Parts: C-alpha cells; sequence; structure tokens
C-alpha cells in the first residue's frame, strides 16, 4: 500500500521511484510532458498499477501487462503520448520545480491522499494512503527530487542482495530436517560461490576507512559509512543475517551439515560462518540505534560463545556493541558475566576478553556499579 | 617469573597491561569498594617497589602508576578538583594577613611577584576520606544501602611526595645526562607517569612550601630563584610530556588566580571597615547639621534613607575623577583604593630582556617558543597549551568569571560550611554514576543535612553561587530517563530531592527567579511527573512561579497550551497506574487533572488577584479544548454538573466503584472522592480566571465578554444545588463512637469554599429575595451543623475546623460585601 | 574452630586480657598457598581493640590465646571466618584461613 | 521601610564585603580597559626559529596562529549533533575578531594608509585559512541560535570590513568545490528564527516598570535586566550586515550565487526568504504604530524599541540594496516576484502618520531624525 509517509522515511530508500519509459531506443531522453512510463520501486522489484481488488497497489513485475502500469505526467487537471523523440529530448520538467499532476494513462485516474483519518492517524505521525482518485483534489501536487548515485547505487544493492540469501534461507530449512543420510540433498544446489562473493563484496562495501585518511574525508566517509549501515538496517538486512547465523548455528560441526546439506557444503560452512561474523560487525560498528538493537537479545549472541567454529567474530561484535550503547550495559545479568570469565577459562589467556570486560565497566564515562561488584565478586577472590 | 623477563616475553606484557587496565577499570570512578579489595590483590609494598623499579618496561610502568593514582588518588581527588573552582574566604586574621605582594621594596608600584604554590591558602577545603585497609576486620552485619559508603585507602603521602621529588630530580638529570637508555625504554615513558603522579599529589596539596619550592627549580631554576642544572622545558620532549606540562602549569596558573581573589578579600575586609567608621562618622556629624542647616539636607541623608547597595555604588563611584564632588569620602580613602586598583593591575601584568624572570611570561613565552618551533599533532594537547595562552595576557577575565563563584563567610560558620561542603562533594560525585539503591539513602540524607544546616537559609547568594540546584535537577532528569516510559525507578528519592526543590524556592525569590528559567525545562519532565505521588515537578513549577507578580507575567505561552494538552490527555484516558491496581474504569483521570488545575491556579492567582493577561489567555486556551471539563459540561452528551456530583458522592459512599474492592496504604485512591475534587478545582480555576470588578465597571469590552461566557457556561442553579448538598455530620452513639467522615473520602467543606469564590467573583448577589434565597437553603443548614459541633466533643474534628475555615475565608466575607 | 601452633613463643605469662588493646604483625593466606594480606609491606603494626568484635571470630580467640611477643600459627574455619560469604573481591566464601600472627606488642 | 531602615555601618561585616566585592567588579574591573590582542596575533602570526633549521623541502610548517585555525578548522569539521560550548573558542574568536578594525578633516592621503592597515590586519588572517572559520561554522551550527553563531558572525564582519574582494573570492570558491547544503540551510533557519515586535510581550513588560520591583541586598532602581523585546537585535543586524558584506563591491557572481547555486543539489532562495523575514517585520512594525496611534505621546521604552527595531530595518534595506546592484537582473526578477511590494505598501502606510504623529512634538526630534534616513 502507498502512502504520503514523512520523517526519515522521506530519507530513506523505499521512497525511491524509477520511471521506465515504454521506448527502447533513447530511453533517457529527457521527459516531455505526457509520455507514457513505468514506475518501479527500487528495493521491491515492484510496478505501481491499478489493480483490479485493491485499486493502486505495487503489483510485483511478473504481472505489469502494461496497461494498468503506465501513467503520464502534465502540468494541470485538464483532459489533455507524443511521437517519441531519438534524441536529447526538449527538458521540460524540473527537479523540484515545474509541478506536474500524473494521470493514469489507460484509467484516466490521479493520485490523490486518501481523505478520511483513522485512530492511527488521529494524534500519531501521519502515513497517508495514496488513491488514485477519479479527479482528485487541488493540494496533491508533487514535488520531484534527485537521488544521489550512492543512495541509488545502495537502493539497487538490497534488492539484489536480499533475494539471494532468501533463496539461500529457503534451501537451508527445505535440509533443516529431512537429514540426507548418505543420498541426494533436499533440492536445489545453493550458490555457494556467488554467496561468498557478494558476501566478499559487502565486507569491502563496508570496509571502515584508513586511519592515514585526512581528517575532512575521514568524517565524509564515516558519514557515508554510517548512512549505508542505517539504511540496511532499515531495509532489514540485520534481520536476514540474523536469520543466516540461526539457520547455521543448528549444526556445531561441519560433519553435521553435511548430514542435511551435503559434503560439498560442508567444508564451506567454517567460511561463510566466519565471513557472516564479520559482515555483521562490519554493519553494526560504531552504529547508535543498530547497536541499541541488540539489547534484546544479548543472550542471543551469548549463547554462541561456546562455539569454535568462530570465536574472534562474535566476540568482535559484542566489543563493537559494548563500546557503543550503553543501554546494553544496563541489560548485563549475573549468568552473562561467568559466561565471559568462561571464555578466559576455555580460550586461554586473550586480552581481547580483557578488553570486553573493561568495556563492561563503564560506558560513555558514566560508572556502573553493579557490574563493577560483579566483576570482582565472580573474578578476583579465586585468583585461578 | 621476573615481570623484567616480559620485555621479551611480549604476550604477556600485552595480556598483563590489559589486566592492569581492567585493574583501573573496576575501580574507577569513586568505587572505594573495589579500590580497597584490589589492595589485597596488589599491596603497597608491591605498588612502592614497582615505582621504584627503574628496569620495568614501559606500558606495565605506566600502567602500575597509574593504577596507583586510581586505587588511592582519584576518589578524593576528584571531589577536591571540584571544590577548588568555588573560593569561600573566612573572615581570618591570617586571611587578614593576605597580601598581594611579599614584603619587599624593589618596586613601588609593583614588587617581585610571589612564588606561586607557595603561601597561605584560606579558601575553605574538605578534607579526605582516608581508611586503612583492613582485611582481617569482621565483615558489617549491616545490610546494604545503609552501610557508610567505603573511604580511599590509606598510603603515606608525605614518604610518597619525598620520593616523587627525588624521581624527577633523576630524571632530570638523566635528561642532562641524554642516556640511550631512558627508564622504560622510552623519554615518554621516563616521564608522563612520573608526572601525572607529581599533578595529581599537587591537586591534593600534599607538597609543603619547601616542596614547591624545589618543584619550581627543577621546572626552571633561573627563572624561579628567590632573594646539567638546566630545567625540564628546554629537554624537546614528546607530546605526551607537553601535555602532561600543560597540567602542571595550569595549577600553579589557578593557584595565582586564588592568591588574587584572596587578596581582593583582605582588602575588602580592611576597606569594608575603614568605610563602616567613616560613614557612621558622618552619620553622627550629621545629627547636628540641622541646626545650621536647612532643606537642602535631603540628597545628604538620602545615602541613609537609601538601602547599602547604592550606598556603596555612590561611595566607589569616583574611579573615572569625573565624580568626586558625589562622592563623600576623604581623598587619603579613595587612594587605598586607587592605589589597591594599580598594584593588582601590576600583578596581572597590565601597565607599570631574555630573561622573563616570573611565571606570567615565562609559560606565554614558552608555549609561543613550541609553537613556533614545532608542528603540534595532538589535539587536546593544542587545546591545553592555548586555553593557557588566553590565560596568561587576559589577567582580568578569568577573576571576572571567578568572582560570581567567590564569597565570604563568616568565621562562626565554617564548621557549618564543612557539612555542606562535603554534601555537595557527594552529590557532585553522583553524577558520573549510574543510579542507585545505595548512592539513593546517602545523598538523601545528604540534602537532609542540607536541610538541617543553618547557612543553607542564612546565605541563599553562596547556596545560589554553589548551584547545587540545578545539579539536583539534572540527576533528576536522569532518574527519570532511566525508565522514562516503564516506570519511574527510585520514586522515593524523586519526591524528597523535588520535596527540597520546593523549599529552595520558598527560600528566596533570587533562587525562585533563577529557577525560573527551567519552567519549560521542567514542563517536558513534568509530562511522567503524574505518575509519582507526593512532591513532584508540577509542585516545583508552582513553587516557583507563585507569590511573585513579575513571574507569570513573562511567563511564556508555549507553556500553557501544552498544559492544557495534558489536561485533554487527562480526560480523554483512564489513569494508567490508578486503574493497574484493581479499580473500576472511568475515561478520566481526576487525580492528574486536578494536579493541573491547582497548578493553573497558583499560575494564574497571585497575592489575592488575578492577573488578567494570564487569566485571558487560559481561559481561551481551555475553552478551545472542551474535552477536559469532565463528564459534565460537554454540552451534547454531558450531564448537569450538580447530578455528576451527586454521582460522584453516592459513588464514594457505596464500596466496589470508589475502590479496588479489596487509608490502608495512606495513598488509597477514592474516585468519587477525586472526580469532585477535580470539579471543585476546575471551578476555582475559573473564579480565580474571574475578571476583577473595577475593569467590570470600566466597562471594557473582554473583561466583560469573558464573565458573559462563564456566565453562559455554568448555571447558577447547579452551584446553589451545590450549595444545598449536604455534609456528613460526626454522629454521638453506640457508647459515644464518633462516625467521623474522613476527609480522603467525604466532601470536604473547601471543596464547597471553591464554588462560593467562584460564584462570588463571576455571579454575584444583586437582590436581596435571591441573596435569601441562596442563603437559607445551603450555608444555613451548614452554620447550623457549625454551631452544633461548636462543643467539647465535637469541636476538634477536622470536619469542624474546615467548616471554620471554609465560614471565614468564603461565606462570612461574601455577606458582609452583601450586608446593606 | 581456631587452631594454635606456635612458631617462636615469646613470654607465656602476660597474655592479652580484656581492657588493654593489641598490636600484631599478621600476615594472613589462603588455604591454596596464596597470600592475600599482611602488616609488614603495609609497615605499619595493624592494633586491635580485643573484645569489641572488629575482627572475625577464629582471629579474636586465637590473638587471646598466645602471649606477648609469640608468633603462633592460627588456623580459622569458615564458621569461625567471613563463610558463607566470604570477604567480598578478596577472599572466596567457605574458605579456611591461615595466619602468621606475630604479637609483638600490647597496648 | 526605607523610612524605617538600619543604617550602613550595622550590616554584618561578611555580607558588607560580599555587597563591596560585587559593586567593586561592576564599577572598577568590567569599567576597567585594557588592548592586547595586538600583540596576542602579533606572536602568534610570527614565526621564529625556522631561521636556524633553514629547511628547504618546502613542508610549510603552520605558524602558532596558524595552528588554532587548524585546530578550530578540525573540531569545526567533526561530526556532531550538537556544537558543544567552548568557552576557550569564544576568547580567542572575540579577540581574533576585534584585533582587526582597530577603529577634523581628513584628506585622501592619509586616508588611504589606515585602509591598508586594515587590510594588511586582515591579509594577516585570511591567508591562513581564517576565511574557512566562519563557513565551516555556521556550517555546523545547524541553524540554533546561539553564542557561537553570534561570535563567529562578528568575527565575519571584522574579516569582511570594507569589503575584501579576495576574502569573498575564497568564500565563493570553498562554496563552489564543497557543494554542501547545510551552509544556506543553517542560514535560513537561523534568520527564520529571528524576533520581531511583540504587543503582549511589551504589555507585559509595561507592567514591570509600574511595580519598580528592586532587590533585598540593598536596592537597585530600575534594574536592566534581560529585555524580553528584540533581545536579538545585535544579531540579527549582524547577520544582515554580512550577509551585506559578502555582496559589497557589485560582487555579481556572488550575488547570483546566493540568488541560485548549481552546484548545491538543493537550492534555498535565501533573497526570497531575506523578503520574507522583512515581511514578518512590516506586520510587527504597523501593529507597534497600531498600538500607539490613539496615545498622543509615546513613552521613553517605547522610543528605544522604535530606534532598536529601526536599525535593524536599515541594515536590512541596506542589504537589500546590495544583493540587486550592479545591476543583478536574477535578483531584480526574485524581489520584482516575491512579496517585497507588501512590505513597501505597508511601510509607506506607517511613515504616512509616522511624522505626522511626531512633529506634533519636540520630544520624538530623534526619533523622527532616524526614521527620516530610515526612508
Amino acid at each position: 500500500l502507498v502512502y504520503y509517509e514523512g520523517g526519515a522515511v522521506c530519507t530513506h530508500a523505499r521512497s525511491l521511484w524509477r520511471l521506465e519509459p515504454l521506448r527502447i531506443s533513447w530511453s533517457g531522453s529527457h521527459l516531455r510532458w505526457g509520455q507514457p512510463l513505468r514506475i518501479r520501486h527500487v528495493t521491491t522489484g515492484r510496478y505501481l498499477a491499478l489493480t483490479e481488488d485493491q485499486g493502486l497497489v505495487v503489483v510485483d513485475a511478473c504481472k505489469a501487462h502494461t496497461k494498468a502500469t503506465s501513467f503520464c505526467f502534465r502540468v494541470s487537471k485538464e483532459k489533455l503520448p507524443k511521437r517519441d523523440v531519438e534524441g536529447m529530448g526538449p527538458p521540460e520538467i524540473k527537479y523540484g520545480e515545474s509541478l506536474c499532476f500524473v494521470q493514469h494513462v489507460a484509467s484516466g485516474l490521479w493520485l490523490t491522499y486518501a481523505a478520511p483519518d483513522p485512530k492511527a492517524l488521529r494524534l500519531g505521525v501521519l502515513k497517508k494512503k495514496a488513491i488514485l482518485h477519479q479527479e482528485g483534489h487541488m493540494d496533491d501536487a508533487l514535488f520531484l527530487t534527485r537521488c544521489q548515485q550512492e543512495e541509488s547505487q545502495a537502493a539497487r544493492m538490497i534488492h539484489s542482495t536480499a533475494g539471494l540469501y532468501n533463496q539461500f534461507i529457503k534451501g537451508l530449512d527445505s535440509f533443516s530436517g529431512k537429514p540426507r543420510g548418505s543420498g541426494p540433498p533436499a533440492g536445489p544446489a545453493l550458490p555457494i560461490e556467488a554467496v561468498i562473493l557478494s558476501l566478499q563484496d559487502l565486507i569491502g562495501y563496508f570496509e571502515p576507512p584508513s586511519e592515514e585518511l585526512q581528517h575532512e574525508e575521514k568524517q565524509s566517509k564515516l558519514r557515508s559509512l554510517r548512512n549505508r549501515q542505517s539504511l540496511f538496517q532499515e531495509e532489514g538486512m540485520l534481520s536476514l543475517v540474523l536469520n543466516c547465523i540461526d539457520r547455521l548455528n543448528v549444526y556445531t560441526t561441519a560433519a553435521h551439515f553435511a548430514e542435511y546439506a551435503g559434503e560439498e557444503a560442508a567444508e564451506s560452512w567454517k567460511e561463510i560462518v566466519n565471513l557472516l561474523y564479520e559482515l555483521l560487525a562490519s554493519l553494526i560498528r560504531g552504529n547508535r540505534a543498530n547497536c541499541a538493537l541488540f539489547s534484546t537479545n544479548l543472550d542471543w549472541v551469548v549463547s554462541k560463545l561456546d562455539r569454535l567454529e568462530a570465536s574472534s567474530g562474535i566476540l568482535e561484535v559484542l566489543y563493537c556493541v559494548l563500546i557503543e550503547s550503553p543501554e546494553v550495559l544496563n541489560i548485563i545479568q549475573e549468568n552473562h558475566i561467568k559466561s565471559i570469565i568462561s571464555l578466559l577459562d576455555k580460550h586461554g589467556r586473550n586480552h581481547k576478553v580483557l578488553d570486553v570486560l573493561c568495556s563492561l565497566c563503564v560506558c560513555n564515562g558514566v560508572a556502573v556499579r553493579s557490574n563493577q561488584d560483579l566483576i570482582t565478586e565472580n573474578l578476583l577472590p579465586g585468583r585461578e | 617469573m621476573d615481570i623484567l623477563e616480559l620485555s621479551e616475553r611480549l604476550d604477556l606484557q600485552r595480556f598483563h597491561s590489559h589486566t592492569l587496565r581492567l585493574y583501573r577499570a573496576v575501580c574507577a570512578l569513586g568505587n572505594n569498594r573495589v579500590a580497597h579489595a584490589l589492595c589485597s590483590h596488589v599491596d603497597q609494598a608491591q605498588l612502592l617497589h614497582a615505582l621504584e623499579d627503574a628496569h620495568l618496561p614501559g606500558p606495565l610502568r605506566a600502567g602500575y602508576y597509574d593504577l596507583l593514582i586510581s586505587i588511592h588518588l582519584e576518589s578524593a581527588c576528584r571531589s577536591r578538583r571540584s571544590m577548588l573552582s568555588e573560593y569561600i574566604v573566612p573572615l581570618t586574621p591570617e586571611t587578614r594577613a593576605i597580601t598581594l605582594f611579599p614584603p619587599g621594596r624593589k618596586g613601588g608600584n609593583a614588587r617581585r611577584h610571589g612564588l606561586p604554590g607557595v603561601g597561605v591558602t584560606t579558601s575553605l577545603r574538605p578534607p579526605h576520606h582516608f581508611s586503612p585497609p583492613c582485611f582481617v576486620a569482621a565483615l558489617p552485619a549491616a545490610g546494604v544501602a545503609e552501610a557508610p559508603a567505603r573511604l580511599s585507602p590509606a598510603i603515606p603521602l608525605e614518604a610518597l611526595r619525598d620520593k616523587a621529588l627525588r624521581m624527577l630530580g633523576e630524571a632530570v638529570r638523566d635528561g642532562g645526562q641524554h642516556a640511550r637508555d631512558p627508564v622504560g625504554g622510552s623519554v615518554e615513558f621516563q616521564f608522563v607517569p612520573v608526572l601525572k603522579l607529581v599533578s595529581t599529589l599537587l591537586v591534593m596539596g600534599i607538597f609543603g612550601d619547601e616542596d614547591v619550592k624545589q618543584i619550581l627549580k627543577m621546572i626552571e631554576p633561573e627563572v624561579f630563584t628567590e632573594e646539567l642544572e638546566e630545567g625540564l622545558l628546554q629537554m624537546k620532549l614528546p607530546e605526551s610530556v607537553k601535555l602532561q606540562m600543560c597540567n602542571l602549569l595550569e595549577y600553579f596558573c589557578d593557584q595565582e588566580l586564588q592568591h588574587r581573589v584572596e587578596s581582593l578579600a583582605a582588602f575588602a575586609e580592611r576597606y569594608v571597615d575603614k568605610l563602616q567608621a567613616n560613614q557612621r562618622s558622618r552619620y553622627a556629624l550629621l545629627m547636628r547639621a540641622f541646626t545650621m542647616s536647612a532643606a537642602e539636607t535631603a540628597r545628604r541623608t538620602r545615602e541613609f534613607r537609601s538601602p547599602p547597595q547604592e550606598q556603596i555604588n555612590m561611595l566607589l563611584h569616583f574611579k573615572d575623577e569625573a565624580d568626586e564632588e558625589d562622592c563623600p569620602l576623604p581623598e587619603d580613602i579613595r587612594q587605598d583604593l586607587q592605589d589597591f586598583h594599580q598594584d593588582l593591575l601590576a600583578h596581572c601584568g597590565i601597565q607599570l630582556e631574555k630573561k622573563p624572570q616570573s611565571l606570567q611570561e615565562l609559560v606565554s613565552h614558552m608555549v609561543v617558543r613550541w609553537a613556533q618551533e614545532d608542528y603540534v599533532q595532538s589535539p587536546e594537547l593544542v587545546r591545553a597549551m592555548f586555553s593557557l595562552l588566553h590565560r596568561q595576557y587576559d589577567g582580568l577575565g578569568e577573576l571576572l568569571r571567578a568572582l560570581p563563584r567567590a564569597y565570604t563567610i563568616s568565621p562562626s560558620s565554617v564548621e557549618d560550611t564543612m557539612s555542606l561542603l562535603e554534601c555537595l562533594g557527594q552529590i557532585r560525585s553522583l553524577l558520573i554514576v549510574q543510579m542507585g539503591p545505595q548512592e539513593e539513602n546517602l545523598m538523601i540524607q545528604s540534602i537532609g543535612n542540607i536541610m538541617n544546616n543553618k547557612v543553607f537559609y542564612q546565605h541563599p547568594n553562596l547556596m545560589r553561587a554553589l548551584g547545587m540546584h540545578e545539579t539536583v535537577m539534572e540527576v533528576m532528569v536522569n532518574v527519570l530517563g532511566g525508565g522514562e516510559t516503564k516506570e519511574i525507578r527510585f520514586p522515593k528519592m524523586v519526591t524528597s530531592c523535588c520535596r527540597f526543590l520546593c523549599y529552595f524556592c520558598r527560600i528566596s525569590r533570587q533562587n525562585q527567579r533563577s529557577m525560573f528559567d527551567h519552567l519549560s525545562y521542567l514542563l517536558e519532565n513534568s509530562g511522567i511527573g503524574l505518575g509519582m505521588q507526593g512532591s513532584t515537578p508540577l509542585d516545583v513549577a508552582a513553587a516557583s512561579v507563585i507569590d511573585n507578580n513579575e513571574l507569570a507575567l513573562a511567563l511564556q505561552e508555549q507553556d500553557l497550551e501544552k498544559v492544557v494538552s495534558y489536561l485533554a490527555g487527562c480526560g480523554l484516558q483512564s489513569c494508567p497506574m490508578l486503574l493497574a491496581k484493581g479499580y473500576p474504569d472511568i475515561g478520566w483521570n481526576p487525580c492528574g487533572g486536578e494536579r493541573y488545575l491547582d497548578f493553573l491556579r497558583f499560575a494564574v492567582f497571585v497575592n489575592g488577584e488575578s492577573v488578567e493577561e494570564n487569566a485571558n489567555v487560559v481561559v481561551r486556551l481551555l475553552i478551545r479544548k472542551p474535552e477536559c471539563f469532565g463528564p459534565a459540561l460537554r454540552g451534547e452528551g454531558g450531564s448537569g454538573l450538580l447530578a455528576a456530583i451527586e454521582e460522584a458522592i453516592r459513588i464514594s459512599e457505596d464500596p466496589a466503584r470508589d475502590g479496588p474492592g479489596v487509608p490502608p496504604e495512606e495513598n488509597r485512591v477514592h474516585l468519587g472522592h477525586a472526580i469532585m475534587s477535580f470539579y471543585a478545582a476546575l471551578i476555582d480555576l475559573l473564579g480565580r480566571c474571574a475578571p476583577e470588578m473595577h475593569l467590570i465597571q470600566a466597562g471594557k469590552g473582554e473583561a466583560l465578554r469573558i464573565r458573559a461566557i462563564l456566565r453562559s457556561l455554568v448555571p447558577l442553579d447547579d452551584l446553589v444545588g451545590i450549595i444545598s448538598l449536604p455534609l456528613q455530620i460526626p454522629t454521638l452513639g453506640k457508647d459515644g463512637a464518633l462516625v467521623q467522615p474522613k476527609m480522603s473520602a467525604s466532601f470536604v467543606p473547601d471543596h464547597k469554599a471553591s464554588m462560593v469564590l467562584f460564584l462570588d467573583r463571576v455571579y454575584g448577589i444583586e437582590n436581596q429575595d435571591f441573596l435569601l434565597h441562596v442563603l437559607d437553603v445551603g450555608f444555613l443548614p451548614d452554620m447550623r451543623a457549625a454551631a452544633s459541633l461548636d462543643t467539647a466533643t465535637f469541636s476538634t474534628t477536622e470536619m469542624a475546623l474546615a467548616l471554620n475555615r471554609y465560614l471565614c475565608l468564603a461565606v462570612l466575607p461574601l455577606i458582609t460585601k452583601c450586608a446593606p | 574452630g581456631v587452631e594454635i601452633e606456635t612458631i617462636s613463643p615469646g613470654d607465656g605469662r602476660t597474655f592479652p586480657k580484656k581492657g588493654q588493646t593489641c598490636v600484631v604483625h599478621y600476615t594472613g593466606m589462603l588455604q591454596n598457598g596464596k597470600k592475600f594480606d599482611s602488616s609488614r609491606d603495609r609497615n605499619k603494626p595493624f592494633k586491635f581493640r580485643i573484645g569489641k568484635q572488629e575482627v572475625i571470630k577464629g582471629f579474636e580467640e586465637g590473638a587471646a590465646q598466645m602471649s606477648l611477643g609469640q608468633r603462633a600459627k592460627l588456623t580459622c574455619t569458615p564458621d569461625v571466618a567471613y563463610g558463607a560469604t566470604g570477604h567480598p573481591g578478596v577472599i572466596p566464601p567457605n574458605a579456611t584461613l591461615i595466619f602468621d600472627v606475630e604479637l609483638l606488642n600490647l597496648e | 521601610a526605607c523610612f524605617r531602615m538600619t543604617p550602613l555601618y550595622n550590616l554584618p561585616t561578611h555580607r558588607a564585603c560580599n555587597m563591596f566585592l560585587e559593586s567593586y567588579k561592576a564599577a572598577w574591573i568590567l569599567t576597567e580597559d585594557h588592548s592586547f590582542e595586538d600583540r596576542m596575533i602579533d606572536d602568534l602570526s610570527k614565526a621564529g626559529e625556522q631561521e636556524e633549521e633553514e629547511e628547504e623541502v618546502e613542508e610549510k610548517k603552520p605558524d602558532p596562529l596558524h595552528q588554532l585555525v587548524l585546530h578550530f578548522s578540525r573540531t569545526a569539521l567533526t561530526e556532531k549533533s550538537k556544537l558543544d560550548e567552548d568557552y576557550l573558542y569564544m576568547a580567542y574568536a572575540d579577540i581574533m575578531a576585534k584585533s582587526c578594525h582597530l577603529e577634523v578633516e581628513v584628506s585622501f592621503e592619509e586616508k588611504e594608509m589606515e585602509k591598508q592597515r586594515l587590510l594588511y590586519q586582515q591579509s594577516r588572517l585570511h591567508t591562513r585559512g581564517a576565511a574557512e572559520m566562519v563557513l565551516q561554522m555556521i556550517s555546523a551550527c545547524k541553524g540554533e541560535t546561539g553564542a557561537m553563531v553570534s561570535s563567529t558572525l562578528k568575527l565575519g564582519i571584522s574579516i569582511l570590513n570594507g569589503g575584501n574582494a579576495e576574502v569573498q573570492q575564497k568564500m565563493l570558491d570553498y562554496l563552489k568545490d564543497k557543494k554542501e547544503v547545510g551552509f544556506f540551510q543553517s542560514i535560513q533557519a537561523l534568520m527564520q528564527t529571528c524576533s520581531v515586535l511583540d504587543l503582549n510581550a511589551f504589555e507585559r513588560q509595561n507592567k514591570a516598570e509600574g511595580l519598580g520591583m528592586v532587590n533585598e541586598d540593598g536596592t537597585v532602581i530600575n534594574r536592566q535586566n534581560g529585555e524580553k523585546v528584540m533581545a536579538d537585535d545585535e544579531f540579527t543586524q549582524d547577520l544582515f550586515r554580512f550577509l551585506q558584506l559578502l555582496c559589497e563591491g557589485h560582487n555579481n557572481d556572488f550575488q547570483n550565487y546566493l540568488r541560485t547555486q548549481t552546484g548545491n543539489t538543493t537550492t534555498i532562495n535565501i533573497i526570497i526568504c531575506t523578503v520574507d523575514y522583512l515581511l514578518r517585520l512590516q506586520e510587527s512594525i504597523s501593529d507597534f504604530y497600531w498600538y500607539y496611534s490613539g496615545k498622543d505621546v509615546i513613552e521613553e521604552q517605547g522610543k528605544r524599541n522604535f530606534s532598536k527595531a529601526m536599525s535593524v530595518a536599515k541594515q536590512v534595506f541596506n542589504s537589500l540594496t546590495e544583493y540587486i546592484q550592479g545591476p543583478c537582473t536574477g535578483n531584480q526578477q526574485s524581489l520584482a516576484h516575491s512579496r517585497l511590494w507588501d512590505a513597501v505598501v505597508g511601510f509607506l502606510h506607517v511613515f504616512a502618520h509616522m511624522m505626522m504623529k511626531l512633529a506634533q512634538d519636540s520630544s520624538q526630534i530623534e526619533l523622527l531624525k532616524e526614521l527620516l534616513d530610515l526612508q
């Protein structure tokens, strides 16, 4: 359902629309008022259309029959497709100016906000349903605004990136039960190499800027890094990767992964779980909101410290959360700290564990006496 | 194995350094209990030996030195450092003897500058708390959050400072050796931990006069002579050492500032006494002036008929020398102030060669030489060195920014101020720690000591200068922010401190005027203030606005509509925590609505008269949102107000609808009582928003128009019905058992006084027939009831005393005016 | 629950009685061979007012058992020690304590 | 109480000393004058002991002043939600600012030497990156009125006195090659937060002096506490003075930059916004006449209120003259298409009854003569 939604959503990828003219050649020509053209969403692969059951919705890309999807632009509401120009085109429609009203080319209906206000919009934030009205109101004018190249590229990232692991996840739970034994796997071969390549690209895409960079470019790259991280979480990539680790975590070893997935996927199990931890850390490192999102599932990451396949990655994830959000520090409970001590007892003298404890004590220069007492109670008097 | 092996065993060195960092982490920020616990693991002997071991590696040596500071020094250091920003000067003979310059004869305008940090400092500095760490002592049987907080683990500082002097002296001459094997392997590791230790001990003021003299000699010998051996500043140190060098210099700059402040206080002590004697002499001479003078004595006696602030203003009004004639002071006395103005500026280097010969232009020369000699990289080092550079040339601006925190007190109250400053240190120390059950009781007893302190009331100016009020308002902001939505954690401290704020406002209007700025800031926090019972931020706001006509006159409008939007929220939905206690459901909150109503009552009514400007805007915005008046007066679907009162009274008397069906807890909610309490505050609000009679007879449009609206609002027939409504009377019977209604669950006469005040200020009485028609129906049964209860057994009851106050506040003045 | 083994007997006559404080250079150590406290490291003799229950039971009765100038080995069970709670961050709960105590002086 | 109270000598000594020190600071130390900023920046701007090294790499190490400039650039350009208060930045920025201007038939022979000395003092700074301080600080202040935007604005005026063309060129080049919108976003928000005359606030102020409330610790006669009407007059005047200076000398392309920014993705027509603020000013000034038209005489506070209002209005008109001089055709089109005419007719209607009201008496000759130069 399409809405007139405000706030940061207007600075988010979901507010982006790509126009695809019906012309194969010179499709990037300057827009003349009223040529037929399709509208597609960047991150979902959906086309705006006048559907039969619910009027104006975004139908999937496999059912755009070019009749309900095409639209046209005119300056006024009056009852106004020309001969397509094999060149630059007459530059008429401007970004932010030269206001235009969009009408369905085949249905003749103009988009306008749905006038009734429910109790959700009575006092709360206003998301205003858009109805392709027969004539429409007066104040339904739409400003047209540019997208930056990084925004466009990122928007294409989520749409291409999410589908691959969505297929991977459906391949995972396809053999979650029904052990392979000695026969063939459940269904289609999982794109191990394609997924690994995408993971490597994403990690490099989320690489923090190098130390040697000058302060100006360092801050600018930091802003871009936070923006990309925020947008990907806002598109739910954090939930998807959480499904990735959770689905792979049901197998203790590569042999356990082999008994359901297959021999050819067993070797890559260690590599993928390490890569998932690395990208997870790159996603959340230095993010105020994203780090705060882990205060709900603190025990979820704590549950996997005993695993031997990837301890450094999850420890780094924990460290990034700890050095960022004090509210996560307020969720710490006496079982967790003893588990941290168990890391030291089971993994040798790793000073990163001490660094984790150091972050556990004080966050943002605020003393947490409850945790400090737990550290000295459960660690010091034994002297072992 | 020897730790000196770790110089080759790098992995052990890194792990153990991170271990020491964790040790400095757990004991950080005043956690003296953990610090005492850590004293078992690392002993005094261990720390002292680690200080003196010259073969230790770099990070481990720095970690041990920092660890020693964390275990023993930081808790007392932070509090003492905070107390260095305030300058309370007792009136003592040694304070009197404090002079700007030491006794000399080198220069008449200005002698040679005294040695910084050496001399007498009379600024009231609280003593430290040092407990010798004893571990064999029995564990206390007292429970947590009641036992006293642990103090700093004791350690010999008199010997420690001697050790520090010996160490830095060796380091200075080793720098002159320019040896290829620095202690710790690097210059910065050889100097930074030592300078940090000297910095902290300097903050504590452990060093004596000669100790500070030696420190100045090792800093720069030739400049600091009073009447390789080269100072540290010519040894081309690294940046970290430069940062600690700045920390060394700024302390001496602070000591110079404090010395100037004490010099001003001493001269103020002498000059005030001379001016008091001169003004007494002039007053005595002016007594006999009437014989040889006449009516031109007015501007001579204007001084003695004018309070002292403008008296001293005109007495000191001789600086520019174009206004001498107004000033009656003798010229020699004025010369005293002029000379003391001369040397003060000369001391500050205003007006009165490769050797700077003093610290004032020595450090400035040092800083500019470093800046021009190399490109500084460390940001906070740049911050420190330029803060110092700004502080050197500007000799007066820092004094101007230090005088508001300066104050002088009588010597008889120094021990009184001692306790107050100690509790001030405790609450200041709680700004850096997450709020805890242990910390709540210690800070409530701290503010209790503030209440018990006499100087807390005697010197409101000193209280305002110390500014505990804003610090407490942040500690509320943090405690409500923790659980800003779910629940008000630690509610007892919240109400106990807002109680202190209400008293603070009542101490003086200047405290109230200062508090007046934060009302909106308090207003956002008052959104969740309805949850707490007792003393709330809304109450603090009321105490911050009340009994001043000047206040609530500059009260910005933006507060008002947000308050009535809260009233709308009170009226549109049930009270959450009230409903959670098993109470029957009603779609509005009388208690929270009442809270805003009496708040607006304090907002618009001051000193017995209404503010017309506030009155019209509040009634306009209130009447724009009729949804918050209650079940009645809504128009469509709105029953009579009188009928809603009988609904409240009978529901209050009938159980299982007034309460939860389970005061027993001293805060039991009575729905029937709360609804009519809300109605009474609603009408008392409108009554105190009523236009004045002088404007009414003046015939002004809006003044007539508002009252005409209120008459269209409230029908007087319902009002006389409320007047005719009965009161439950204490009855005699059943072996003399007095059936005494409880004010928490019965209709009170003060509600009726609220309606009487409304009808008096809005409706009024014009004719005799309706005058008696309103007297006989409701005032007569109540006054007969009061007369009947005026006996031995019933007069002492709350019902009788409430009737006595009600009659003498609302009934009798009304009919006194209606007497003709 | 406290036991004494003399290491270097001193007076044997002037036992510590009520009304006088006791001055001792103790040395506390955990039963696992781990030292946790001393007085010589602080270079100050620890003085305690005997009979007023400032220290634990085992140390108090043990210190009352020997005489002036006597060095003794004191064994304290958790019953006569901190016991089920231990000393927070210093001694684990329910541990046995061993003290090398040299009662150097009385008052 | 004045006829029944006690003289000075019976007051406690500690209280009396507190009153004395409070009187003393205001009467002697605040009034005290001392100029040191010239030998501040001479020492900071000069570099020493590089002669001994005589290095020929061309590394170009910063002189002590230039280190300050770089440090403040670093803390200006660091990314933070709120621009946290720096009292040293207050000190240094004020020192930096007022050390520049340093200011009976003076002739054109000696008139020029003070000008080229002022240019020399500005050249001592803008060659060292000081020009970037104002742009970075205004970009990072995010559009909230404060001490920093005031001190920075005064610095911008100080370095832009006399319309330094080279400084304007550096401004234009930095905006062009950075292409950030936050600057003009901050400018638009800051100017939209500027206050106008308020009748309700004025009447509430008028009720205060009727009370004439004094302090308890002695007495202050009609205390000069902060006025709640046109408190930000100096800031608003300085903002438009700075906007005037950055277009002085008919810097045509810079004026076109203000009207529109091709490099910036989002364009804010501050010229139209400036007209919008002047429009907001016209109702306040008209209604302030529409409170005094009935009254035959205007009191003193109202006279001062007129003076501070029209000083800002004069600055606005001088600025508005600057954007359109040259002539800048794009600006002239923007002014014509905007709501300038409504403000013009409102001001003319105000001016209609101004001189007629003030000419009746000789007590308003001041406010009339400043109003006369206002039109």
